[PDB]
């Protein structure tokens, strides 16, 4: 798996590959690893497939309850915190999950990394998964808070692509989302074989 | 150390068409180097519109299918309608995850009709990760079947071919071919192939002979 | 891997901590803060296992703040240190132990400045200066060499900056920036980050 | 008032709630048991309160173990609950000790359970009396009766419900020690017909069961043909 | 049970026209020691159903106690309903699965034979809750030595007479005596038909040792 | 340990050696392994001494209480059933191999084995303990249907003596008991009273 | 009086007024009828509508493929009991892989509903059921009461003015065993119709029907689906 | 059982809690007990009810209890109830010390006990404790302190007060003689004796009939002492000499 | 004095009857179900000009497709409303589909008789809920309105009023309702009826109104949207 996200002037870019594996067997090339928690919040998935899907779905349930009870959108901070507090009780039991919680709330663009080890941290850019090291190299060399929107799309797409190329456990398609002040949009889905054609 | 699991073999397969779904499985039940029985299908009717294929540890296949049966009735009693193919799939995901720390050793594939009358396949891992697919192989020979389905149904790695809709007749011919190919190489797949075809008219059944060795 | 330091002078305590959050071979954050404000005149600096560190520090922080709300005044650095210790020790043999190492820095109106050291086992020691992490192995002797009890805050920051330069020189990990804060009669002050 | 709780004695040392529960048994129609040479026979006057009911509805005769019958009078829901208690006790005894529970011990155990409902404001006494019957080669024929207070005694003949006394006086005329179950069934039926008030309660079913040498120590319903002959004998004897 | 103690070896079963026959030797082994040489490893459950158990004999005795009591409970009601062979096999599947799922199995592999409503029933259940039905079954070494002979005959002739099924079972019991070092030449044969369940024994097979003089 | 019991017409004979070992130290050379459970029901104990003593005490309690309630002597079968229930239920936490033998008015002399694992089986005669291995052949060849009490006693004493010679974990004295309607008769064979069979010198 | 507030207080006549009062909850419910032939068991119920714009309360509930109920009394108690029955049925199919025999399920109801009649601070169930089922012993109609007693019936009616329905059923019950299904449901409807004020009639808005038998899983007919059965009450 | 439950924890129609009130009547009949705060210390003075000739005198007081190093209390009302509460106070004060490694501040100990008393008025169906308490102490936040609690779980701080027999009269005399900010332990002592002299009007005041404890600070340590009978007679003597001055 | 689970001679639980009487102390709410959606309207019952009207919430969102109007002892309604919310989210979680209006109503109504003082947990419900509820929404059955009361009885209604003037309002509802009525007509009708029954003069701050339509999610009317509707009335 490779997933990344980054805050910038125009919100938050969120991208992922689409491969699933069972050991070395490629189980799928069409997995959706960005889950739509609500129309202003996304969660990304890396690690145990069932674990990510279940715990992010549960986070979505909880954020919706919150919103019903309190009559307002949950913050990115509070959402990420709910997830951290849920998984903390299970440390040591072998859950494997690495997520980015990506939104835009009253503090502006928001990006938290949360995982099954107990980490919860805010930051400007992250990459998560077996291919993260490869995505970081490319994302790091091109990142700027003042990227133009289309430049940011290009960067995210390229970083995941380059990760799929080196990492046996990443591949398929790159799925890209943009969190803007009035909601996220789905920006593209590009098969890595079509991106290869293009980038040479 | 008592082991609570054993591998009993079995291959499952599902294909979504425009107005049909196929769920297919071999009928061999194995243990070690032995055959328990040659007449043990891995397909289970859930509703008029939904069939599930289950393989892996037979003890868990039996238990899980009985749980699913009970839950379908419980749903119908509280909600006054049969569960849809998609709601069965979402539910199964949660039943599998409830055993996250002592899993059901079962590979599940659901085939059925969605709410628009179209073919639907959902495929699962043992702890309930799942998605919708156009087609999927599972169980003992899944690595043998899946690449061929990728190529012949997905049209992968082929240039200059019209991506036509999959006819029932072609999908049937594919299912029989891949199981026959699998019976040649997987020691666990054999005896007979059971095919369920789900359409608006209902669920019908064909059976084809496979090698007995 | 995580570095904490404290140095207590005659009327202040200075503290610093690295700003890295790491994972496997990568720094994932370079502006991480490992200090938790407990009260106007108390910082708790906490490192150790992921999840345990924040869960433990925030629990202590909320209970200290609760005590303030219940009673109208704050827990002394020494009381807070002993409260922290009781909780850690009480969990040590429980189903939920917390794998954390700490420094507690504070200023009391009547006792003056205090610096407390605690390990994951919940041994508590009051010290004129202290450090945690692998970086402590390379900096404690620098502190023993140059500290005096009357050290001024201008010289304490210089001494701190010898310790941090020694990590740049000699430590195998890349810890390029540090949070620095001082506590005295007038509360908690943020100083400039020390960076390389 | 002193009659609201089973945990309150009256000033004369009575427990009126237990007495009231006994009144519920005494309002019920009559059941009888007779022990004889080779077994025990039960009969019940089973009032039929609607013609809409099936034959056999609201049985008052139960199998509580393969060798043990139970015959009841009083509030039927309470009696059935007691039959479940008896069943569970017989089952548990077999599991723990590895043989069929002796009748007397079963009687004493269920009687203590009944008794436990006579001490407390938290619960009420059972509104039922019941007979237990068995037969084996080793223990012979045995017939016990248990009332709402939890008292348990053994009997040659027994009757419970509203025509109890009239039944007993008819039972006293038999030399039951020298008779067989096959002879006694007729006499059971006869006595139910005698004590039945055909004016006040219009329709009844005779229920009959037995356990004896002739059933090999199994408690069983009297076969249909034998019940019908016994009814016909009782009816003609009434003349 | 974590560690089986006294154990029984193979149980065989085969369907025939009008019923089912099962077979089991009368031995409880304690490791290699042929310790208890006259024990029955077959239970009449009720009139339509019988059971044979491999594996730990104490665990079998427990199942016999539980199942026997369940049948009595049901007979007490005298209500025209009885557990079918299929119901008993279902129950047994659940009980074994459930004990396996507590990491505390009943250490048995079982063969359920029955006859009800004109149908022969033959079902397998193991300690893990693996259960299925088939025209013939054989647990333990029988799976290797008896089952091939059962299935070969059944492919040529799927419908056996009672006496044919009985002869075939005797031939398998002989083979097992020759080749399973935990077998014993004293066995029971149990049969269920319309008429009920009959258990015969103790029985022995003839054996031939001519091959003892064919080495040189 | 070696333990044994044998049925005859009207009763039973029980026997045991008297050795208790920790490793290969003899912690008791005159152990009494035949413990009375009721007036005419005994158990022979092998395996863990702590386990068999605890289990036997418990069963004695259960059986005594049961017996008072019923106002009748208890069944040998009942005593065995109580042992079995406890030995089976706790089979993972006990090391106990028990023979229950005795007399009751309903079934006469009876012998039951409750070996480790907690199965229960009635037998004409039973052996157990570590030394029993060395006397299977002997008892198989020597047992005859219809032995008298005195013959059962000799057959027991001989079997036990042979076991005791060969099994390092058995030895000391032979304790015997005979149980019948008239009561329990206990005796000890020691020293030269133990049956003797030569070492086979050249 | 001092004897009517606690289900644990026997009166001096050997009665339990709380149980009698619970039975009044059923007598005040809308009427329902249950009857059987050799092959089918039918339930017929009148639905009371709160306002002229309310749907009409559900009277008939699915329990399992072979069992359905009709209710009279406290609807919340009816659901609680119905959920108990459902669960007992599921348990039996899970364990034994066969339907729970109807008479056994009714036994379980008796035992469950007796318990609170004997404990302080508990109360009876304030509901009566007609239970239609089909098993190896054929079709059944059972009746359950707040007293925890139950009855095996050739036919039955409970609820308001059910005496009339009971009279009709006694009058025609010798015909029931041999009736085809249409005939039998017609009889159920005619019986139910006797409970009505003389003005008023059975309509598709007020009648609910439940049928199970040899060929037929428990099925509920409401609204437009009752019209075939209502036409040719000829 | 609903018939026998006297319903100790319910409101009456005017929003009252009858038990609490009734318990307050029990207290008003118990031994008079006063507390007086000074600049250099705090004191408790109490009427002894243990006064029969044949009593033995075995403890250092009758109704004055040490709670921890820095605090004491006295009580008016049901004695056995007071023993439960004072035991609980000592526990609370050690729980704190264990956890924080400093003495529990006075108001915090009082409030913790008062929360237990409150619970007993709100749930659990039990009778409340029939005890009012006066607490004296020193802590490093507010120095010398005097608190009063009653069976409602209510408490307050006072410069001087009284509970028990003739409370109202005792408080009047305190209102009039107490000099806010200007009392010493010596003048508080004189005042305590003046007050008890008036409010024990059944009858002529004697050392055998009162108990006095003082709480002072000496060299950074709290000292809690129960005055010996020699000292109590001396103060009674001094008050009786003083009333001889009263006209000329 | 008797226990909370005591039956009257008429076969009714005293506590439940008494709880039904508390519903009459509530403000009037109205629900109407049309083929174009359902509306829910409620009298606020302002007792002082100093009270903030927007802090009276007697119509709540359960989920996007389901609203709920309450009358009676409003504080009691909170746990019911939260149970409905949690249940619809559980159903979504498990089944990935919206829960039906009927099903939601059923789930909540299963709480109704769960009170008593010697079956249950150390401090379980001591009395029934003094509240009636109208659940209005859209599911695959189309638009739907369901009523529930403290007996746990629930039923679908084409139009229903609850609270103080429900008799009255229910009569006017029989008079004006028809199956083919539009949503806009139903909105006007329920404001006309509230206007009759309300002690105060109706205006855009002392009522609330919400709709749910097949098109569109739960929607609370703004001041401005109320003012528009109020012009005709
Ligand atoms: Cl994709
Ligand atoms: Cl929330
Ligand atoms: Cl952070
Ligand atoms: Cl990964
Ligand atoms: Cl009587
Ligand atoms: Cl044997
Ligand atoms: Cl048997
Ligand atoms: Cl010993
Ligand atoms: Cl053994
Ligand atoms: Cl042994
Ligand atoms: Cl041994
Ligand atoms: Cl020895
Ligand atoms: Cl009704
Ligand atoms: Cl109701
Ligand atoms: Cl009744
Ligand atoms: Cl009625
Ligand atoms: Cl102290
Ligand atoms: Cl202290
Ligand atoms: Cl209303
Ligand atoms: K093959
Ligand atoms: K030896
Ligand atoms: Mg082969
Ligand atoms: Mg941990
Ligand atoms: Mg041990």
């Amino acid at each position: 798996t490779t997933t990344l996200a980054f805050k910038f002037r125009h919100g938050v870019i969120v991208a992922a590959d689409s491969r699933a594996t069972a050991g070395a067997y490629i189980a799928s090339q069409t997995v959706k690893k960005v889950i739509e928690i609500n129309p202003y919040l996304l969660g990304t998935m890396a690690g145990g497939a069932a674990d990510c899907s279940f715990w992010e779905r549960l986070l979505a349930r909880q954020c919706r309850i919150y919103e019903l009870r309190n009559k307002e959108r949950i913050s990115v901070a509070a959402a990420s915190k709910l997830l951290a507090n849920m998984v903390y009780q299970y440390k040591g039991m072998g859950l494997s999950m690495g997520t980015m919680i990506c939104g835009w709330d009253k503090r502006g663009p928001g990006l938290y990394y949360v995982d099954s080890e107990g980490n919860r941290i805010s930051g400007a850019t992250f990459s998560v998964g077996s291919g993260s090291v490869y995505a970081y190299g490319v994302m790091d060399r091109g990142y700027s808070y003042d990227l133009e929107v289309e430049q940011a799309y290009d960067l995210a797409r390229r970083a995941i692509y380059q990760a799929t190329y080196r990492d046996a456990y990443s591949g398929g398609a790159v799925n890209l989302y943009h969190v803007r002040e009035d909601g996220w949009i789905r920006v593209s889905s590009d098969n890595v074989a079509d991106l290869h054609e293009k980038y040479s | 150390r008592f082991s609570p699991y054993v591998f009993n073999g079995g291959t499952i397969l599902a294909i979504a068409g425009e107005d049909f779904a196929i769920v297919a499985s071999d009928t061999r039940l194995s243990e070690g180097f032995s055959i328990h029985t040659r007449d043990s299908p891995k397909c289970y009717k859930l509703t008029d519109k939904t069939v599930i294929g289950c393989s892996g540890f037979h003890g868990d296949c039996l238990t899980l299918t009985k749980i699913i049966e009970a839950r379908l009735k419980m749903y119908k009693h509280s909600n006054n309608k049969a569960m849809t193919t998609g709601a069965i799939a979402a539910m199964l995901s949660t039943i599998l995850y409830s055993r996250r720390f002592f899993p059901y050793y079962v590979y599940n594939i659901i085939g059925g009709l969605d709410e628009e009358g179209k073919g639907a396949v959902y495929s699962f891992d043992p702890v309930g990760s799942y998605q919708r697919d156009s087609f999927k192989a599972g169980g003992s020979a899944s690595a043998m079947l899946q690449p061929l389905l990728d190529n012949q149904v997905g049209f992968k790695n082929m240039q200059n071919v019209e991506h036509v809709p999959l006819s029932l007749d072609r999908a049937m011919r594919l299912v029989k071919d891949v199981f026959i190919s699998a019976a040649e190489r997987d020691v666990y797949t054999g005896d007979a192939l059971r095919i369920c075809i789900v359409t608006k008219e209902g669920i019908r059944e064909e059976t084809v002979s496979l090698r007995k060795d | 891997m995580e570095y904490l330091i404290g140095i207590q002078g005659p009327d202040y305590v200075l503290v610093a901590s690295d700003r890295v959050a790491a994972s496997n071979i990568v720094q994932m954050k370079d502006d991480h803060d490992k200090m938790f404000k407990m009260s106007e005149k108390i910082l708790l600096l906490c490192v150790g296992e992921a999840g345990d560190t924040v869960q433990f520090a925030e629990y202590i922080q909320k209970n200290v703040q609760l005590y303030k709300m219940r009673n109208g005044y704050e827990l002394s650095p020494t009381a807070a240190a002993n409260f922290t210790r009781r909780n850690l020790a009480d969990c040590l043999r429980s189903r939920t132990p917390y794998h954390v190492n700490l420094l507690l820095a504070g200023y009391d109106e009547h006792e003056g400045p205090a610096l407390y050291y605690m390990d994951y086992l919940a041994a508590l020691a009051k010290a004129p200066f202290a450090a945690h992490g692998y970086g402590a192995f390379l900096t404690l002797s620098i502190l023993d060499r140059y500290y005096t009890p009357t050290i001024s805050r201008e010289r304490a920051v210089e001494l701190l900056r010898k310790c941090l330069e020694e990590l740049q020189k000699r430590f195998i990990l890349n810890l390029p920036t540090f949070s620095v804060r001082i506590i005295d009669k007038n509360g908690i002050h943020d100083l400039d980050n020390i960076s390389f | 008032g002193y009659d609201l709780s089973a945990s309150t004695f009256s000033p004369d040392g009575r427990v009126f709630q237990v007495e009231y529960a006994m009144k519920a048994v005494e309002n019920s129609s009559t059941a009888i048991g007779i022990r004889c040479k080779d077994g025990v026979v039960f009969g019940v006057e089973k009032l039929v309160l609607s013609k809409l009911y099936e034959e056999g509805s609201n049985k008052r005769l139960f199998n509580v173990d393969r060798h043990v019958g139970m015959a009841v009078a009083g509030l039927l829901a309470d009696a059935r609950s007691l039959a479940d208690i008896a069943r569970e006790e017989a089952s548990n005894f077999r599991s723990n000790f590895g043989y069929n529970i002796p009748l007397k011990h079963l009687a004493d155990r269920v009687a203590m359970y009944v008794h436990a409902y006579t001490l407390y404001s938290a619960v009420r006494p059972f509104g039922c009396s019941f007979m237990l019957g068995s037969y084996s080669v080793n223990d012979g024929a045995q017939l016990y009766m248990i009332d709402p207070s939890g008292v348990s005694y053994g009997y040659w003949g027994c009757a419970i419900g509203k025509a109890r006394q009239a039944a007993k006086t008819e039972i006293e005329k038999l030399q039951m020690k020298e008779m067989t179950c096959r002879d006694i069934v007729k006499e059971v039926a006869k006595i139910i017909y005698i004590v039945h008030d055909e004016v006040k309660d219009k329709a009844f079913e005779l229920e009959l069961s037995w356990v004896g040498e002739l059933t090999n120590g199994r408690h069983e319903i009297v076969p249909k043909d034998i019940r019908e002959e016994a009814e016909k004998y009782a009816k003609e004897s009434l003349k | 049970t974590q560690n089986p103690m006294v154990t029984g070896t193979s149980v065989l079963g085969v369907k025939f026209e009008g019923g089912v026959v099962i077979a089991a030797d009368m031995l409880g082994s304690y490791g290699s020691l042929a310790r208890f040489r006259n024990i029955s490893r077959i239970m009449r459950v009720n009139n339509s159903t019988m059971l044979g158990a491999s594996g730990d004999y104490a665990d079998f005795q427990y199942l016999k106690q539980v199942l026997g009591q369940m049948v009595i409970d049901e007979e007490l009601l005298g209500d025209g309903h009885s557990y079918s062979p299929r119901a008993i096999h279902s129950w047994l599947t659940r009980a074994m699965y459930s004990r396996r799922s507590k990491m505390n199995p009943l250490w048995n592999t079982m063969v359920i034979g029955g006859y009800a409503d004109g149908e022969s029933f033959l079902g397998y259940v193991d300690m893990l809750g693996v259960a299925y039905e088939a025209p013939s079954l054989a647990t333990g070494y029988g799976a290797y030595l008896a089952q091939p002979l059962l299935r070969e005959v059944l492919e040529k002739q799927p419908v056996l007479s009672q006496t044919e099924a009985r002869d075939l079972v005797e031939r398998c019991m002989r083979v097992l005596y020759y080749r399973d070092a935990r077998s014993y030449n004293r066995f029971q044969i149990a049969t269920v038909t319309e008429k009920g369940v009959e258990i015969e024994g103790p029985l022995s097979t003839e054996t031939n040792w001519d091959i003892a003089h064919m080495i040189s | 340990t070696t333990i044994m019991a044998v049925q005859f017409d009207g009763g039973v004979v029980l026997g045991a050696d008297s050795r208790t070992t920790t490793g290969s130290y003899i912690a008791n050379r005159v152990t009494d392994k035949l413990t009375p459970i009721h007036d005419r029901i005994f158990c022979c104990r092998s395996g863990s001494a702590a386990d068999t003593q605890a289990v036997a005490d418990a069963v004695t309690y259960q059986l005594g209480f049961h017996s008072i309630e019923l106002n009748e002597p208890p069944l040998v079968h009942t005593a065995a059933s109580l042992f079995k229930e406890m030995c089976y239920r706790y089979r993972e936490d006990l090391m106990a191999g028990i023979i229950i033998a005795g007399w009751d008015p309903q079934e006469g002399g009876q012998v039951y084995s409750v070996p480790m694992g907690g199965m229960m089986v009635r037998q004409s005669f039973a052996i157990g303990g570590s030394g029993s291995s060395y006397i299977y052949g002997y008892v198989d060849a020597t047992y005859r249907e219809g032995m008298t009490k005195e013959e059962c006693l000799q057959f027991t004493a001989n079997a036990l003596a042979l076991a005791m010679e060969r099994d390092g974990s058995s030895g000391g004295v032979i304790r015997l008991a005979a149980i019948a309607e008239s009561g329990v008769e206990r005796q000890v064979l020691l020293g030269d009273q133990i049956p003797k069979f030569a070492v086979a010198t050249l | 009086n001092q004897y009517d507030n606690d289900v644990t207080v026997w009166s001096p006549q050997g009665r339990i007024h709380q149980i009698e009062y619970a039975m009044e909850a059923v007598k005040q419910g809308s009427a329902t009828v249950g009857l059987k032939s050799k092959t089918h068991a039918v339930l017929v119920a009148l639905k009371r509508a709160q306002s002229e714009l309310a749907a009409h309360q559900k009277k008939i509930l699915h329990v399992d493929n072979h069992i359905g109920i009709s209710i009279a009394g406290l609807t919340a108690d009816a659901r609680l009991l119905c959920n108990f029955m459902r669960q007992e049925c599921l348990d039996s199919r899970f364990v034994f892989d066969r339907p729970l025999p109807v008479s056994r399920l009714v036994s379980l109801i008796g035992s469950k509903t007796q318990i609170p009649t004997q404990r302080y601070g508990r109360r009876p169930y304030g509901v009566g059921l007609l239970i239609a089922g089909y098993d190896d012993m054929g079709p059944h109609i059972f009746q359950t009461c707040p007293s925890a007693n139950y009855f095996d019936c050739r036919a039955m009616s409970i609820g308001a003015r059910s005496q009339s329905a009971r009279t009709y059923l006694e009058r025609h019950m010798s015909e029931f065993m041999e009736c085809n299904l249409n005939e039998l449901v017609k009889h159920g409807l005619r019986a139910l119709r006797e409970t009505l004020p003389a003005e008023q009639d059975l309509t598709t808005k007020n009648v609910s029907i439940g049928i199970v038998g040899k060929d037929l899983e428990f099925t509920i007919y409401d609204d437009d689906d009752v019209s075939p059965f209502l036409e040719g009450l000829e | 059982s609903r018939r026998y439950d006297s319903r100790t924890t319910i409101f009456s129609p005017e929003g009252r809690l009858y038990q609490v009130e009734y318990a307050m009547e029990a207290i008003g009949h118990a031994g008079t007990c006063l507390g007086i705060l000074a600049n250099d210390g705090v004191l408790l003075a109490a009427e002894r009810r243990n006064i029969h000739k044949l009593l033995d005198e075995v403890f250092f007081s009758e109704k004055i209890y040490k709670l921890n190093e820095d605090m004491a209390c006295s009580v008016a009302g049901i004695t056995s109830d007071a023993n439960v509460l004072t035991n609980e106070l000592r526990l609370i004060a050690q729980r704190y010390l264990l956890q924080y490694q400093e003495p529990i501040p006075c108001e915090q100990l009082v409030t913790a006990l008062c929360d237990i008393k409150q619970a007993y008025t709100q749930f659990g169906g039990k009778r409340p404790f029939g005890v009012s308490l006066l607490y004296i102490g020193w802590d490093k936040h507010y120095g010398f302190q005097l608190y009063q609690s009653d069976p409602s779980g209510n408490y307050g701080g006072w410069k001087a007060t009284c509970i028990g027999n003739n409370s109202a009269a005792a408080v009047s005399m305190l209102k009039q003689d107490y000099k806010e900010g200007e009392m010493t332990l010596k003048s508080a002592l004189a005042l305590a004796i003046k007050v008890l002299n008036k409010t024990m009007d059944v009858s002529k005041l004697s050392a055998e009939k009162v108990e006095i404890a003082t709480l002072t600070r000496e060299n950074g340590k709290t000292v809690i002492r129960v005055l010996k009978q020699k000292e109590v007679e001396q103060l009674i003597k001094k008050h009786e000499e003083e009333e001889a001055k009263a006209e000329r | 004095d008797r226990g909370v689970n005591t039956f009257s001679p008429e076969g009714r639980l005293f506590q439940v009857e008494y709880a039904i009487e508390a519903i009459k102390l509530g403000s009037t709410a109205i629900g109407i179900q049309t083929s174009e959606g359902v509306c829910l309207a409620v009298e606020k019952r302002i007792t002082s000009p100093l009270m903030e009207p927007s802090s009276i919430e007697k119509i709540v969102e359960i989920d996007a497709h389901i609203g709920c109007a309450m009358s009676g002892l409003i504080a009691d309604a909170k746990t019911l409303i939260d149970k409905a919310r949690v249940e619809t989210q559980n159903h979504w979680f498990t089944y990935n589909e919206t829960m039906t209006v009927e099903s939601v109503t059923q789930a909540v109504s299963n709480l109704a008789l769960q009170f008593g003082e010697e079956d249950a947990d150390p401090g379980a419900m001591s009395r029934p809920f003094g509240v009636a509820l109208l659940f209005g929404g859209v599911d695959e059955k189309g638009p739907q309105l369901f009523h529930m009361d403290p007996s746990g009885t629930f039923v679908q209604c084409d139009a229903r009023a609850i609270g103080s003037a429900s008799e009255g309002a229910q009569s006017s509802l029989q008079e004006v309702y028809h199956k083919s009525m539009t949503l806009k007509e139903a909105i006007k009708s329920s404001l006309i009826i509230l206007k009759q029954v309300m002690e105060e003069k109706l205006n855009a701050t002392n009522i609330e109104l919400a709709t749910v339509q097949p098109g569109q999610n739960f929607h609370m009317f703004t001041k401005e949207e109320l003012e528009e509707v109020i012009k005709d009335i």
